[PDB]
């Protein structure tokens, strides 16, 4: 099949994704759009952090594994983001007040 | 020697001892028929000097104008002073077209027109209308890269099929028993391991010998190891005295600036900026016979018309050219003359000098690439052998090679020998039981030659012959010299004995690789400075001051009624078939007849000899 | 007169030396009786003052690429690369980099040649019955297609300049097997460009390419392998 | 084919053969040491990003807490300016360069002379676009 050239693909359209959901948070800030944002910086990254390890750990014993505890360092980043968002200021507000001082 | 080298053989359908041109297209057809085919080759193969090939196939495909195979056919004997043999070159003309579209058909990038179809240019020695016409147009080129495409196209095109490449493997000798051969014995350079590469048909398709020269177009590889394979077995060479110089080389690099370049408008000027290729050939020009152009331009430089800062070479000016033609069909000598030359062919005119380019000669062969021998005056199918390329001798070009027939001579004569295979053998024919002792004399001379403490290096025995055979077996000749030059050869022959090699490794030793290219070299040496001198005639590329005319059985410039027929041992017309003595290192020369029936009488008849005025 | 000697710094090692240890050997060329290129010290070197530097050399004009090696950190054709004529640096030959040394400068090249075997170097038909008895016609445009693929020498100094095929060399290709590949697919005679792209769909032979284009800087002939291999990542995509 | 590449590991690997040095040997390409850059700063950023969200999830309190924490032992007005810097200067580099590859995705921009202007510029965006957000 093509699951690496549609791999490939949906790594690009979650890039530009992401490039256009920065710049209209600070445009417009939303709660869903911060949950969105969530979702993109946290799949984004999953599959970046997934090159790396393919690039690096060699052998598919240990790839597998690496790859799992990748898959479990992104499907809890995302879950304390959304926590966050849900429970405290949100993304586009902790930054906006980190960055008030 | 012994059990210090075992030895690992093995057994194959058939041996292509080379990857050339010639090499690949006999391993792809012998792979391709369905042989158990195995190619060894001591470079990888599309490093082999075919690469070096700017310049396209001659076929007489009707593209840019309508053309007849039977015109080609009548240059090609021409051109080669009829000292060719009139059923090889019948044999090569009029294979070239369906040759050249079985190569456009693997996937070579062949230039094309403004219909789709293969782009041909124009080269020196070509014609239309037997002769009567004009320059004509048959050069089928990829775009200035024509070698390097064909090598690449080919061996991509046999790793379709199971040719068992051996790469960087040194042939050392044929395995020749009763006669016949059995195979080769070959080096494996990576571990200096020996292995009996046994079949049942032997191609050799090793390239020319060009390093017999100091100065040379020719790779650092073009050592003539098949054709002194061939003369350590016992088996004759053949018209070796013929080595084409071609006229357009760098002055200092030696590198090639394609004959297609001229072909494209390209002029040679001397210092006083003339195109003296009127004065010697008021229709060919510039294109022109690549041993009339290349004695033309000595006999520029030889009167004082130099146009260099020593006064030692002369100019090719390609200026005059549209820029968009300079690079759009001369990519490659664009790159060459700025990276070495440093001249930019849109601008300054590139110097260039002729130096050693082809070698005519080789191992005899039929128009089947069937290597022959000579019993008793007659001439005898060695069993199991075959020659195709620059390192065989079928005589197609005879005292000179027209340009762009020697890629044709490879793909057509490889297709040869691939074909006469399958039609002579069938695949899986048991190979006889060798014996337990085959080529341990290589082995021996290996290990000689490894643990060789002497004097003399094995740079300098090189140098030595490569600068005598520069000063005495030139352009011109004279016998006066080419026995000075047989002297000192012989004399550098024997000593090959006092050889002093440093590395005594077997890992990519190639010190010993050398000192085996040093051995073949003396060999080819030996043979083409004898046969030169012996050669009491001027034809083809082979020019004598002292003896300035062209023998033949008539006088064929007087009409040939009333004339004797001189007898064959009188006139030369003839073959110069050479052997070696490779204990003493003596030369005997025997003569073999050329062949002027061609395959077809009806077809086309044999060209008689004529005034070879171009 | 008054010589001009310079140093080269030559990357050595031994396979029949028990217990060497790669080294550097240093050689002071005249560059005044030597020719310009670094093929020509080497040759040099070789004939005139250690016979036993190996390294591969065969046209000497740079149409080959046997002489493909790591000249001053840049993987550069010897036989091209003149001699830097400031006299007080010191050339640093060295094999190709991240590969298996048979002696001194040869690398093992054995992989490269079989992934380039891999990938199928040669046209395919779908209907191969009139092989030979006709001109396939190709338009001067979509000849054009093929132009600075075609020229490639395989010198390796592309994919042994590319950190991806460094890491991952046992499954990923390199620039120079995979622009041939492309090659093929674009031929416009070539009838399985649709079977050559499926057989890229692992997650190694052609996507461990990350566009360091550091191929297309190193290549001695002036082509651009991570172009094309851009080229296929598009044609991957949008079949 | 599959079985030379075999035949190639399992020799090379068992041989005593040397492997030619590379990394130590290699000039840096700019190019290179801004992809081994890019990279840097992705493993960076997503380090961040995560130890954000674990942080979210098991540190106890408010983010406003942990703002008038660091708040409270006051820095001035150049350490602000500069922490602002370095914590937005990966990820201006990153985001630039992210949309060169993206460029380069779509084949364009992928000659020599143009690799080294794509760097130029994006090297320039980077620190011009960082300062500017930390001017803020
Ligand atoms: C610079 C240059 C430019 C040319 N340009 C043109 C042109 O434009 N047009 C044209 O028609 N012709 C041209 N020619 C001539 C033509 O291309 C060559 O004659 C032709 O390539 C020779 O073919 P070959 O396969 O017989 O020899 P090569 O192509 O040289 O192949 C010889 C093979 O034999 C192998 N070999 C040799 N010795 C041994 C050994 N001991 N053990 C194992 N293997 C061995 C080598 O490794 C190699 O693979 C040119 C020649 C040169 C030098
Ligand atoms: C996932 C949590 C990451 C937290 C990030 C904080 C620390 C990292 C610093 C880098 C990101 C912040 C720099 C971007 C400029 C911020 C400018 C700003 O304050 O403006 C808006 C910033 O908030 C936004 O809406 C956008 C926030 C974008 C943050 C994206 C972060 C993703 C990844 C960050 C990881 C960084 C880690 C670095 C490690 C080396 C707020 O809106 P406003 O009040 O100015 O006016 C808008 C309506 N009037
Ligand atoms: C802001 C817009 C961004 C764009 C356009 C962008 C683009 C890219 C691109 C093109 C790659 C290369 C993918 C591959 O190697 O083929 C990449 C890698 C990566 N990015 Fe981003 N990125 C952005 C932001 C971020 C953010 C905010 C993070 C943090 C989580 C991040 C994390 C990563 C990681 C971890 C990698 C993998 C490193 C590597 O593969 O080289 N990126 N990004
Ligand atoms: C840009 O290409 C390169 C990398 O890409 C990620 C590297 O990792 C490396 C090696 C560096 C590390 C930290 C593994 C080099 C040399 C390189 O050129
Ligand atoms: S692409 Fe350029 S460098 Fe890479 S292998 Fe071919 S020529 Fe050599
Ligand atoms: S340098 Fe290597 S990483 Fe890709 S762009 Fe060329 S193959
Ligand atoms: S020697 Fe053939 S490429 Fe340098």
């Amino acid at each position: 099949s093509k699951a690496a050239s549609l791999h490939w693909t949906s790594e690009r359209v979650v890039s530009v994704l992401l490039l256009g959901l920065l710049p209209a948070a600070y445009l417009n800030p939303c709660s869903a759009m911060d949950y969105s944002l969530a979702a993109a910086l946290t799949l984004h990254g999953h599959w970046g952090l997934g090159q790396v390890v393919t690039d690096y750990v060699h052998g598919d014993a240990l790839q597998k594994a690496a790859k799992a505890g990748l898959l479990a360092l992104s499907a809890l980043t995302f879950a304390g983001l959304c926590y966050f968002n849900y429970h405290d200021v949100g993304i586009c507000k902790a930054v906006a007040m980190l960055w008030k001082l | 020697i012994s059990a210090q080298y075992p030895v690992v053989d093995h057994e194959f359908d058939a041996v292509v001892v080379g990857a050339g041109g010639a090499g690949l297209r006999a391993a792809f057809g012998l792979s391709e028929a369905g042989f158990n085919t195995a190619c060894v080759t001591k470079l990888f193969p599309t490093r082999s000097h075919t690469v070096a090939a700017q310049g396209g196939i001659n076929a007489a495909l009707g593209n840019m104008e309508e053309d007849n195979w039977r015109w080609h056919f009548y240059d090609t004997v021409k051109g080669s002073d009829w000292l060719g043999d009139q059923d090889a070159i019948h044999y090569m003309t009029e294979q070239a077209p369906a040759a050249v579209v079985e190569l456009e058909n693997y996937g070579m990038p062949f230039s094309r027109t403004e219909d789709g179809k293969i782009y041909q240019r124009a080269f020196g020695g070509q014609s239309l209308k037997f002769g009567k016409g004009g320059q004509a147009h048959r050069c089928c080129c990829v775009a200035d890269r024509t070698g390097h495409s064909l090598l690449h196209t080919l061996y991509g095109r046999s790793l379709r099929y199971d040719t068992s490449y051996f790469v960087e493997y040194f042939a050392l000798d044929l395995l020749m028993e009763n006669g016949e051969c059995r195979g080769v014995i070959a080096l494996c350079i990576e571990d200096g391991s020996i292995h009996r590469i046994r079949a049942k048909n032997t191609v050799v398709a090793t390239g020319g010998y060009g390093r017999t020269y100091f100065s040379c177009t020719s790779a650092h590889t073009s050592t003539g190891d098949g054709t002194a394979m061939i003369t350590r077995a016992g088996l004759p060479c053949q018209d070796l005295e013929f080595v084409q110089f071609h006229p357009t080389g760098i002055y200092g690099a030696g590198c090639l600036i394609t004959e297609g370049c001229r072909g494209e408008g390209g002029i040679l000027i001397n210092s006083q900026g003339e195109r003296f290729m009127e004065r010697y050939a008021p229709v060919a020009k510039d294109l022109a016979s690549r041993d009339v152009v290349s004695r033309s331009m000595t006999l520029e430089i030889r009167e004082g018309r130099g146009c260099g800062p020593e006064k030692d070479h002369v100019y090719l000016q390609l200026h005059h050219l549209p820029p968009e033609q300079l690079a759009t069909r001369l990519p490659g000598i664009s790159e060459t003359a700025m990276i070495f030359a440093g001249v930019d062919v849109t601008k300054e005119p590139i110097p260039v000098l002729p130096t050693v380019h082809y070698n005519m000669g080789g191992i005899p062969t039929n128009y089947k690439g069937q290597v022959l021998r000579h019993v008793n005056g007659q001439d005898q199918i060695v069993p199991g052998l075959y020659a195709c390329g620059e390192a065989a001798c079928a005589s197609v070009h005879g005292a000179n090679r027209l340009g762009a027939n020697s890629l044709l001579d490879l793909v057509v004569f490889g297709r040869a020998c691939a074909l006469s295979i399958e039609e002579s053998c069938r695949p899986g024919d048991k190979v006889p039981p060798i014996k337990p002792n085959a080529g341990e004399e290589s082995v021996m001379n290996l290990d000689k030659l490894r643990f060789a403490d002497g004097s003399i290096r094995t740079s300098e025995l090189r140098l030595s012959m490569q600068k005598s055979m520069q000063n005495h077996a030139a352009v011109f000749r004279v016998g006066s010299v080419l026995q000075e030059g047989c002297g000192k050869i012989s004399k550098l022959y024997g000593d090959l004995k006092h050889l002093k090699t440093f590395d005594r490794g077997m890992v990519w030793n190639t010190d010993l690789v050398e000192t085996l290219e040093l051995q073949n070299l003396m060999l080819c040496a030996l043979q083409t400075i004898y046969g030169a001198e012996a050669r009491k005639e001027s034809r083809g590329a082979h020019a004598r001051e002292d003896y300035k005319v062209r023998i033949d059985e008539y006088d064929y410039s007087k009409p040939i009624q009333g004339q004797q027929k001189k007898p064959f041992e009188e006139h030369w017309r003839k073959h110069t078939l050479s052997y070696v003595d490779v204990g003493t290192g003596k030369v005997t020369l025997e003569y073999r007849p050329v062949i002027d029936k061609t395959l077809n009488e009806a077809d086309c008849a044999t060209v008689p000899p004529a005034i070879r005025s171009y | 007169t008054a010589p001009r000697i310079k140093k080269f710094a030559i990357y050595r090692w031994d396979p029949d030396k028990a217990g060497d240890k790669p080294h550097m050997q240093t050689y002071e060329v005249d560059l005044n009786k030597c020719g310009p290129m670094v093929l020509d010290a080497l040759i040099k070197i070789k004939n005139e003052v250690d016979s036993t530097l190996t390294f591969r050399r065969s046209c000497r004009e740079g149409i080959c690429g046997s002489c493909a090696m790591n000249i001053n950190g840049g993987n550069t054709l010897a036989c091209t690369r003149r001699i830097d004529t400031n006299l007080n640096k010191v050339s640093k030959i060295y094999p190709l980099p991240h590969m298996y040394v048979i002696k001194d400068l040869v690398p093992d090249l054995s992989n490269f040649y079989a992934q380039y075997k891999s990938i199928e170097p040669y046209l395919k038909k779908k209907d191969e019955s009139q092989e030979g008895k006709q001109q396939y016609l190709q338009s001067i445009e979509e000849r054009e297609k093929l132009d600075g693929l075609y020229e490639c020498i395989l010198c390796a100094c592309c994919s042994t300049s590319c950190p991806s095929y460094w890491w991952n060399g046992d499954k990923y290709l390199g620039p120079a097997v995979l622009m041939q590949a492309y090659r093929w697919m674009i031929d416009s005679r070539d009838d399985f460009t649709e079977e050559r792209l499926a057989k890229l769909q692992d997650p190694f032979s052609l996507y461990r390419c990350h566009t360091i284009m550091n191929c297309t800087r190193t290549c001695p002939k002036g082509l651009n392998p991570g172009k094309a291999i851009a080229e296929i990542k598009k044609m991957m995509a949008t079949y | 084919a599959k079985e030379e590449m075999e035949r190639f590991w399992n020799k090379n690997i068992g041989s005593n053969r040397p492997l030619s040095p590379h990394i130590t040997i290699y000039s840096w390409s700019l190019p290179m040491a801004m992809s081994i850059c890019h990279r840097g700063t992705g493993i960076a950023l997503s380090a961040g990003v995560s130890l954000f969200g674990m942080s979210a999830l098991l540190l106890p309190g408010n983010f406003e807490s942990y703002l008038e924490l660091v708040k409270s032992l006051c820095l001035g007005p150049a350490l602000i300016h500069t922490a602002k810097f370095a914590l937005v200067f990966p990820l201006m580099y990153h985001t630039w360069n992210g949309i060169r590859h993206l460029m380069w995705d779509l084949g364009k921009g992928l000659k020599i002379p143009q690799l080294y202007q794509s760097g130029v510029v994006v090297l320039v965006l980077t620190v011009l676009s960082s300062m500017g957000l930390a001017a803020m």
